[PDB]
């Protein structure tokens, strides 16, 4: 989470894709920003320390495997929205907080 | 860092046989501490001739050759039926404790005083995180001046190998959680006495220095009574007594002589604790020598003899002959059962073998109609038969 | 039901479908007490570590982990972990002639 | 009723609603022996 | 707390805010500093070693 | 009577009132043996 002031780096676990023994809870990409960051939430907004962090309000950065899976998920689901698909292991996010912003 | 130099220490100047006892200790642990614990009830050949007897002094005097200088205060864990709480706690799968296992277990653990044996491994601080914790029941224990504590190592940690000759009294039990789980944490105490487990000898001088005195510091008419008594006057006064005479069968003479051999033994009462020993078929509960019930054989009878009698109250209207040597005679050999009572200070009685010319040996008597309050029970097996030991508390 | 194969002090139907931590124990979660301010916690009921850190799920879903650690961490999800980098500020040059 | 949630030899009881050590044991905290000397102590029963 | 001429710092224990399983004791900041300086109190007045 | 709050083997009726040491225990101080040598010791029961 680049503020842009500060740096938060964070680390949730993902389960395994293959090994039926991995029982690893799966969560979504926003219940994973939600829960490294302790932010807390109203309605649809996603609040950190006083900034909105919800995925409208965000500029989101991957690498070339990330952005191929999500991409690749986002089609075979509804609602194409990037906190809803669900961290895969290996993921690299960064989000970016926008300087000026409306 | 100081455990581990004193321990790695003690495990030099040690003798070639008692570094074999506690190394055989880290193999038999279980086996080697149940024969401690009942060692004392055999035949004197069939204790010398036992392979164990060897390590097991040698054990023994391991320990008790390092002594501490001031009390210390030990924890470890035990199982509830050790304290004849004869249901769970909760299993170790459950994290909690209701309020009625914890309230029927502070009514029976409460107002007994239970005797040890044998040997065991104790530590100097609670259970953490990592440690084996099996049983709900953590006892946090007082060791007095001058207990013997071996501290050795198994290869990564240190146990406190001590003996147990003392009775824990529980002053307070709290429900504790640790890690997410609910123990029962149990202050105790203790309660010093003598026994003479094996080694009789001590036993005769002790009480012939202590009542040889006796003899001759009353008038000679209840002497000549207890005279009477040594060659069969006892079987007689127990041949009337039990069947509860005084109440609806007046003997005049044999409730004269009753009444001059008990004024005959206020004299000077027993003069220590002392954890006298007592040989009883199966007559002393009600039942008969082969009774369905005798045949303990099979621990559910067991069980039963211990919902039957574990945790009430016995009378005796007899005079109670009893045995200062736990070790087994043959004139009542098969008696299956073995009342282990602790008899308290202040106890009118006196050691009825002093006498030159009476054929009980090791032998000692205390007041008709006294009260006997069945503490705990345990079983042990001779040859093929599971005899039964009875550790009750004498409190008139 | 109370069974416990990573041996945690959790139960694996509890680690499964949802808990909390009150009075230092585990309880079943209940959707009523998130007003109160518990948050519900899922784990893998086959592992002591969820997240990989050398806390188990129990410590810090409890919170009976170091204080200084932040309450982000407290969730068997998040692993507590140190992310420690160095910045240069100015260099001198020291010419021994 | 008597629990010691924490392990420490102060009861819960104790611990939130005030107590204070008497020949090293926590006792209840009567407001008469604050004129004895004693202070009333309270702190986190878990 | 600075008398001008000495110096005392002291840390007292303060309850988390969001956390139900939080049970530290809460105090004002008057019994605080009164707890923290062993400061005598008669009345309105707090009093610290005679300052 | 004899009981040992702090566990140093000296009671606490005799740490409070006055003691000394004969053959290593401790026994109650009787002014008598004064003359033998022997010194009155009081100490903290706590
Ligand atoms: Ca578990
Ligand atoms: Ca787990
Ligand atoms: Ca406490
Ligand atoms: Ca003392």
């Amino acid at each position: 989470l680049d503020t842009g002031s500060q740096t938060f780096e964070r680390r949730v676990a993902a389960k395994e894709q293959g090994n039926p023994e991995d029982k690893t809870p799966e969560i979504t990409i926003g219940e994973a920003i939600k829960k490294a960051f302790s932010a807390t939430k109203n309605g649809e907004l996603l609040y950190f320390n006083g900034i909105p962090i919800d995925e409208s309000c965000v500029e989101l950065i991957f690498d070339d495997n990330t952005s191929e899976i999500i991409k690749e998920q986002l089609k075979y689901l509804d609602d194409k929205k990037i906190y809803n698909v669900k961290l895969e292991r290996g993921m690299n996010i960064l989000i970016k907080v926008p300087s000026y912003f409306t | 860092q100081w455990e581990k130099k004193e321990a790695e220490r003690v495990e030099k100047n040690l003798d070639t046989l008692e570094k074999e006892a506690l190394e055989l200790y880290k193999k038999d642990s279980e086996q080697i501490s149940n024969y401690s614990q009942t060692r004392q009830y055999f035949y004197d050949y069939q204790i010398e001739s036992n392979p164990r007897e060897k390590e097991y002094k040698n054990l023994r005097n391991a320990i008790s050759k390092n002594k501490i200088d001031k009390p210390i205060n030990v924890y470890y864990f035990e199982s509830p039926e050790k304290f004849a709480f004869n249901k769970e706690i909760r299993t170790e799968n459950q994290n909690e404790i209701s309020l009625e296992k914890f309230n029927e277990l502070k009514e029976t653990i409460q107002d007994k005083l239970f005797k040890q044996d044998g040997f065991k491994d104790v530590s100097l601080y609670e259970p953490g995180n990592g440690d084996e914790k099996p049983t709900p029941l953590l006892i946090h224990l007082k060791l007095p001046k001058n207990t013997g504590m071996l501290p050795y190592i198994n290869s990564n940690d240190v146990k406190t190998l001590i003996e147990q000759d003392y009775s824990i009294k529980i002053d307070k039990i709290v429900r504790i959680v640790i890690e997410g789980k609910q123990y029962i944490k149990a202050e105790a105490s203790i309660v010093n006495s003598l026994d003479f487990k094996d080694d009789v000898s001590k036993g005769d001088l002790w009480g012939k220095e202590n009542y040889s005195d006796w003899s001759n510091k009353l008038t000679p008419n209840e002497l000549a009574d207890v005279n009477d008594y040594m060659r069969g006057g006892y079987t007689a006064i127990n041949n009337y007594l039990i069947s509860n005479g005084p109440l609806n069968n007046p003997n005049p003479e044999l409730d004269s002589k009753v009444n001059n051999i008990e004024n005959a033994l206020k004299l000077t009462p027993i003069p220590s604790n002392l954890i006298v020993y007592r040989r009883s078929g199966p007559q002393e509960f009600g039942l008969t020598l082969t009774s369905p019930e005798y045949d303990f054989n099979k621990i559910e009878n067991i069980d039963a003899f211990k919902e039957k009698w574990e945790g009430k109250v016995i009378t005796y209207p007899n005079f109670i002959s009893t045995s200062i040597g736990s070790v087994n005679m043959s004139a009542f050999a098969k008696r299956k059962i073995i009342l282990r009572i602790n008899i308290p200070k202040d106890s009118p009685g006196a050691y009825l073998s002093a006498i030159p010319g009476y054929a009980g040996e090791y032998e000692v008597l205390l007041n008709h109609g006294s009260k006997f309050k069945i503490n705990k029970v345990d079983s042990y097996k001779d040859g093929t038969v599971t005899k039964l030991i009875l550790d009750a508390t004498l409190i008139n | 039901e109370d069974l416990d194969t990573d041996n945690d002090n959790i139960p694996d139907a509890y680690e499964k479908n949802g808990y909390t931590i009150k009075d230092s124990i585990a309880v079943k979660w209940n959707d009523s007490f998130a007003e109160q301010g518990y948050k519900k916690y899922v784990s893998s009921y086959l592992e002591s570590n969820t997240a990989g850190d050398p806390y188990t799920d129990y410590q810090k879903a409890s919170g009976s982990i170091d204080k200084a650690i932040k309450l982000e961490a407290r969730d068997p999800l998040v692993a507590a972990y140190p992310v420690v980098g160095v910045g240069m500020e100015n260099l001198i040059i020291s010419t021994n002639e």
